[PDB]
């Protein structure tokens, strides 16, 4: 379950 | 004098209204529940209720010509509620179709029918009610998300054999469904700080599009921008 390239995992606003 | 039902319709709350049709010949008019006989009310509502509480798709889409689709039985629960924890994909797209309010919550419990999908462990089904916009973010009375849900049976499942395997799958697709409804994977325009060591490092994040910066575990980014940071280091 690897982050796609450049970004990073945080809640939805 | 009464003939047959034919219509429902919700009236104050949670209290119903049928629309009667006349032997005595007349123009076919709106009563309340408490006004009418007990058979004559079961005997709508009946090939209803089992239609549901065995997700028969066919049925319900005949019985709805003029039909109040969220009508509730003795838990507060809606037809979707039933059609949901069983599981049928197919039944719940029908009754969204027709207006039925995803975001119906319960009076056993306070759940709504994502929460049946959740503890039913229906993947297809969930995948649908966010499809159609329900809100993952409802509560209940245990104060849990249908997600929260998930996470805590999934924490339970057995692992024995191949039955109870399709179990682990099932809350894990719903898991991650949902998951992927909380949770964006947005583009980082720096990375500020270093936190925590080795795998358990947690780096200070600035967001491309605006506001706050915040502490991702270092498994929440990504490998390409999480060495850009500690070559700049070296």
């Amino acid at each position: 379950q690897k982050a796609p390239p450049g970004t990073a995992r945080r809640k939805r606003k | 004098e009464v003939n047959k039902i034919i219509g429902s319709r919700t009236a104050g709350e949670g209290a119903m209204e049928y629309l009667i049709e006349w032997k005595d010949g007349h123009s076919p008019s709106w009563v309340p529940s408490s006004y009418i006989a007990a058979d004559v009310v079961s005997e709508y509502e009946t090939p209803w209720w089992t239609a549901a509480r065995k997700a028969d798709e066919q049925a319900l889409s005949q019985l709805l010509e003029d039909r109040d689709v969220d009508a509730v039985d003795e838990n507060g629960r809606t037809a979707l509620l039933f059609v949901a924890g069983l599981g049928s994909d197919k039944c719940v797209r029908l009754l969204a179709e027709a207006g039925a309010d995803l975001d119906h919550r319960d009076m056993r419990g306070g759940l709504t029918a994502l929460h049946m999908a959740a503890g039913y462990v229906r993947p297809e089904v969930v995948e649908a009610l966010v499809e159609l916009g329900a809100d993952i973010e409802v509560e209940d009375e245990r104060g849990l998300t249908a997600l929260e849900l998930a996470r805590e049976i999934l924490k339970t499942t057995p692992k024995g054999n191949p039955m109870q395997f399709g179990r682990r799958i099932g809350l894990e697709k719903v898991i991650n469904v949902l998951e992927g409804q909380v949770f964006e994977y947005a583009e980082v325009d720096e990375i500020v700080e270093k936190r925590g060591k080795g795998k358990d490092v947690e780096y200070l994040v600035r967001w491309k599009d605006g506001g706050d910066c915040e502490w991702v575990k270092g498994v929440h980014v990504a490998e390409d921008v999480a060495k850009d940071y500690e070559d700049g280091l070296e």
